[PDB]
């Protein structure tokens, strides 16, 4: 029979499913929910059926396993959350029951049936009674992921914690809940032998910050949702009272209080007006209470007496180019080259469905010890750059005419806001943010551009102060990161000039049996949890060693989380609460995505190397590596640099990655992956399912066994192996259907003047010049048509082909 | 004088939010707290005197606001000025189980706070 | 050349329809955009023409200029 | 402003299907409908010549819809508004 074991000795390190009261155990449950594979998941089916969470016919439904399509699978998991809470309450009635006896030992998952009683008292050592200690680090570390996937807390929150009892009328005016948090902790996590702080202001280093934010989220998934949000008081200026915010209450960092608050002031300068207009308090107080029955989120919506309904216009079809193309004998019957990319119109109910897509987002607890070791590894991956705070004279800001957010957009874009304030005002605002929280509201619009599918795309515009401070920090850090060549993350490198060739050669490096692989993350921005976003921000702040103390960095992390992670959105003419998931407004969200991707990859490798049984590993050096991996994960609380360097070198030798935000290319040694000692794709599927709450279907992850044909697809470009003057080089060529679509449909900015039309046409031809060297003639005819059309445009008012050839020569 | 422009703009915005702001019930809800420090999600919930409900279809008009006066936030609300999705005024005497497909959805139910 | 021209006509017809402000009725504009998006996804030759004639009936049922 | 409709109509005439040209000829003669064709159809009959050329008894050839609803223009049973369903 097959069963999941968590064993550790001198011989064998790692949680492994091999062959050796309920039928199944807690370790089996965590494994089945943490190592999911829809091909062979009969154990999960049996677990769900055996205890009346739902019926086998529900599994007989198509896509019973998914989280996105048919999002009603959480209903059951919540019943298993009730079971989890029952079995987690017996972990404190046994520890304090054996501690008195005076017994030193470790508690493992695999000694506890699904009810909660225990067995197999074989490993512990006897000591004087009243002086015992159990080791329960690995237990809770591995049990964490299913304590918000199943929650248990909606079951807990009853008048005496009985499910047959009404809901508690909590006080509506009480906000802190610190004593209740500590009581929950001392009931559920009494023996966790590290200090937990109910507020995260009282923690010691960023690793403690992560640990306490994880526990704060788990404890804050049980409180009245009308409580988290800005805390306001009544302030007076020149006699007239205000209602402004003097704190905030996260789910992640508990209650935080401003330290520079001015009661009984007399006047407000520019910075005070900026912050007080950015406050949601004046807007949520001056407005009507709203109950929008369309969506399932909370909603306090005012500022107008009627909702606004916005629609998306259809495209503008161009007749001249299409007539030319049909005269060139294209789109004839039985062809592979046709039009498939269009402009789709939308209603506004599309905006409400987009907000429901924001609803596709859960509270997650992630594992903590593997998170801290993945964060050490990722810091090693980023150990080749330089960071720090800069003054207002060291930001370079580009493209100054983006949206300046709400309600700042009523009088201009960010250009006016940046040419209004002097540098000193921005530095003073920054220094104020170093001790204060400024909760903020974001405008949401609909996006108007090409797609292949009927769905609506949206975009978010964030306020000016949050972008200003993210600008200082990550202008320095990203200008350091992006001005490099040859690293793991490839951002800001032109694919031209042999750049793609050099990138691919660095991906090859010296890997033994190179096979290529890729992925994409289903619903990236909507499902990316809070823990990993905080971890990415914490890495980017860990690049601050010399400029900030603990307090400044914690206040900056709190500002980032309150402005980007869980702020309130102005959607139409309403104010809703945005539960989580990234905003699309800064570049440090593409870099948070990059960090997230690297995290995912490292976690996948860790699982693949530790969930493989070393007794079938024929090498012994990787066996010792796995043993030390388990040691550094579930043992030492301190950080060990030597083994981190060793594992980073191991990855760089056997797992070469080429990373852009959400879009990756992996070159890996094939025999290792066949043995599993580098990341396969089922490991990525399982990791995404259990830690990001989407299911990555197998039809969008590809595998290429010959390298002499390159990446199948990366960054929306295809590659072919061509010969160019006694050199075999890799060239990127697009999908030409997209090129034809962009040529026939334009969106009325270029329908006035021709210069920008020729600009668009030359850019399209440049992106699709290399199509000449593909074997098929039709693509070269596409390039010839584009050249002829640009020639005709130039005549009726870059026209020779060579200008585009030199675009792709590495000179 | 563009800096002063947006300065005066925000200042007049603040003053017009202030003229719509000061009551005594908000002062009593503040003075019933421990130290006056109060969340934000409960200021309009228990202070503002007008509720707006947007109703997508007929089954939720039937399950939410069937009648003249309805119940939300443990209080009673008195209806007025029912408006369709096109800002044309709809009489309450139309919204029925058979006539619903003939009228544009959703609908805007604007209520005033009944003591 | 019989599958692309129908989509081009659908796009230009919906642009004309929008340019006469039929969006000032929810139901009619919703039906129009539904028919348009269902045309721009058609991979068969037959029902596209039914939807095209239905949208032209939508145009010529109100008093076009 | 006219050019968009001119291009639309020239493309429609180039399309050369039966139903499109049928509806164009009906509308230029004057015979326009009054609602969306269901995939319930209401039509205003301008003159008896189009009733004779299109309606044959109860059978009605339009793009075919079998029509029995006859009242009048003036909303009293006897132009003529006839509504039918696909048979
Ligand atoms: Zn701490
Ligand atoms: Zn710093």
């Amino acid at each position: 029979v097959y069963r999941a074991f968590d064993i550790y000795n001198d011989k064998v390190a790692g949680f492994a499913k091999f062959l050796k009261l309920t039928k199944y155990t807690m370790a089996d449950l965590v494994y089945a929910l943490r190592h999911f594979d829809e091909g062979n998941c009969d154990t999960l089916k049996e677990i769900l059926v055996t205890y009346n969470c739902c019926d086998d016919d529900y599994f007989n439904k198509k896509d019973w396993y998914d989280f996105v399509e048919n999002p009603d699978i959480l209903r059951v998991y919540a019943n298993l959350g009730e079971r989890v809470r029952q079995a987690l309450l017996k972990t404190v009635q046994f520890c304090d029951a054996m501690r008195n006896a005076g017994i030193v030992g470790v508690l493992t998952l695999d000694n506890q049936d699904l009810n909660g009683n225990w067995y197999d008292f074989g490993d512990f050592i006897q000591t004087t009674p009243g002086s015992g200690v159990p080791v329960v680090d690995s237990y809770y570390s591995l049990l964490m992921p299913i304590l918000t996937l199943t929650r248990a807390l909606t079951a807990e929150s009853h008048v005496d914690t009985d499910l047959t009892k009404p809901y508690i009328k909590w006080d509506l005016l009480k906000y802190d809940f610190t004593e209740e948090r500590l009581k929950l902790f001392d009931r559920y996590f009494k023996y966790w032998d590290q200090t937990y702080h109910p507020n995260c202001v009282n923690c010691l280093d960023d690793r403690c910050i992560l640990h306490c934010a994880n526990f704060n989220v788990l404890f804050s998934t049980v409180f009245p949702p009308t409580s988290f949000g800005p805390l306001v008081r009544k302030i007076f200026v020149d006699g007239v009272p205000f209602v402004v915010s003097t704190g905030y209450h996260f789910r992640e960092l508990g209650v935080v209080h401003n330290q520079d608050v001015n009661l009984h002031s007399s006047r407000l300068s520019f910075k005070e007006l900026l912050v007080y207009a950015a406050d949601p308090a004046m807007h949520a107080a001056s407005g009507n209470l709203l109950l929008d029955k369309r969506t399932t989120c909370f909603s306090v919506a005012a500022l107008t007496n009627n909702v606004a309904f916005q629609t998306v216009k259809p495209g503008n079809f161009n007749k001249d180019f299409y007539d030319f193309a049909v005269s060139k004998g294209f789109f004839k019957e039985g062809s592979s080259v046709e039009l498939k990319h269009f402009f789709f119109a939308q209603d506004g109910n599309a905006a409400i469905s987009d907000y429901d897509y924001y609803r596709y987002n859960l509270p997650t607890m992630c594992d903590i010890r593997q998170l801290l070791f993945v964060v050490e590894v990722v810091d090693k991956y980023f150990d080749c750059y330089d960071g720090g705070c800069i003054n207002a004279n060291q930001v370079i800001v580009n493209n100054l005419d983006k949206s300046a957010g709400f309600p700042f957009n009523k009088w201009g874009k960010a250009r006016l806001y940046y040419d209004s304030m002097s540098y000193e005002d921005q530095d003073a605002l920054f220094a104020y943010t170093k001790r204060n929280v400024i909760p903020t509201i974001t405008q949401m619009n609909l996006k108007y551009a090409i797609s292949a599918k009927n769905r609506a795309r949206t975009v978010a515009g964030v306020s000016i102060c949050s972008t200003m401070t993210n600008r200082q920090f990550h202008q320095k850090l990203l200008k350091s990161i992006a001005a490099t060549r040859g690293a793991t993350v490839v951002i800001g490198t032109s694919k031209f000039y042999g750049g793609w060739h050099n990138m691919l050669k660095t991906v090859y490096s010296d890997v033994e049996n190179p096979h290529l692989m890729g992925w994409d993350y289903p619903k990236c921005d909507r499902a990316m949890p809070n823990m990993l976003r905080i971890m990415a921000s914490l890495v980017l702040a860990r690049k601050h060693t010399t400029c900030c103390s603990l307090s400044h960095r914690f206040y900056r992390l709190a500002n980032e989380c309150a402005q980007v992670l869980s702020e309130m959105v102005m959607c139409g003419g309403s104010l809703y609460v945005k539960p989580g998931g990234t905003s699309s407004g800064d570049a440090t969200t593409a870099y948070a995505n990059s960090v997230f991707n690297i995290c995912q990859a490292v976690t996948a490798n860790v699982n693949a190397l530790l969930s493989t049984d070393g007794n079938k590993i024929a090498d012994k050096y990787v066996r010792n590596l796995q043993h030390r991996l388990y040691e550094c994960l579930y043992r030492n609380r301190d950080v060990d640099t030597d083994f981190v360097n060793e594992f980073y070198a191991y990855l760089r030798k056997h797992f070469s990655m080429m990373i852009l935000s959400d879009d990756a290319v992996v070159c890996f040694n094939s025999t290792y992956a066949s043995q599993g000692l580098v990341a396969s794709i089922k490991n990525f599927k399982s990791v995404l399912y259990y830690q990001n709450n989407v299911f990555m279907s197998e039809a969008k992850c590809w595998t290429e066994t010959d390298l002499t044909k390159g990446p199948h697809e990366f960054c929306s470009q295809h590659t072919m192996l061509v010969k160019q003057g006694d050199d075999y080089v890799y060239l990127p060529y697009p999908d030409p259907s997209r090129i034809l679509g962009a040529g026939c449909f334009v969106d009325d900015i270029v329908k006035t003047d021709g210069t920008l039309m020729i600009e668009r046409f030359v850019s399209l031809a440049i992106d699709a010049y290399p199509l000449t060297k593909h074997p098929n003639q039709e693509y070269a005819d596409v390039f010839h048509l584009y050249l002829q059309y640009i020639r005709k445009l130039h005549d009726e008012l870059y026209w020779e082909p060579e200008f585009y050839e030199a675009m792709y020569t590495p000179h | 004088d563009k800096r002063a422009k947006v300065t005066s703009a925000m200042q007049t915005m603040l003053f017009t939010m202030l003229r719509k702001l000061d009551n005594d019930a908000l002062n009593n809800i503040i003075n019933n707290a421990r130290d006056g420090c109060v969340p934000l999600n409960i200021i309009p919930l228990t202070t503002a005197a007008k509720l707006m409900v947007v109703i997508p279809d007929y089954n939720t008009y039937k399950n939410t606001c069937d009648g003249t006066t309805f119940t939300y936030a443990s209080a009673l609300w008195e209806i007025q000025q029912v408006v369709d999705a096109d800002s044309k005024i709809v009489q309450l005497s139309e919204i029925s189980m058979d006539n619903s497909p003939n009228l544009a959805w959703p609908l805007i139910v604007t209520a005033l706070r009944a003591n | 050349s019989k599958m692309s021209d129908v989509k081009c006509t659908s796009v230009v017809l919906l642009s004309v329809l929008q340019q006469l402000r039929v969006e000032s009725s929810s139901k009619l504009w919703a039906q129009c955009v539904q028919l348009h998006n269902d045309i721009l996804l058609a991979k068969d030759t037959t029902e596209a023409f039914e939807k095209m004639v239905s949208l032209l009936s939508v145009l010529l049922s109100m008093q076009g200029a």
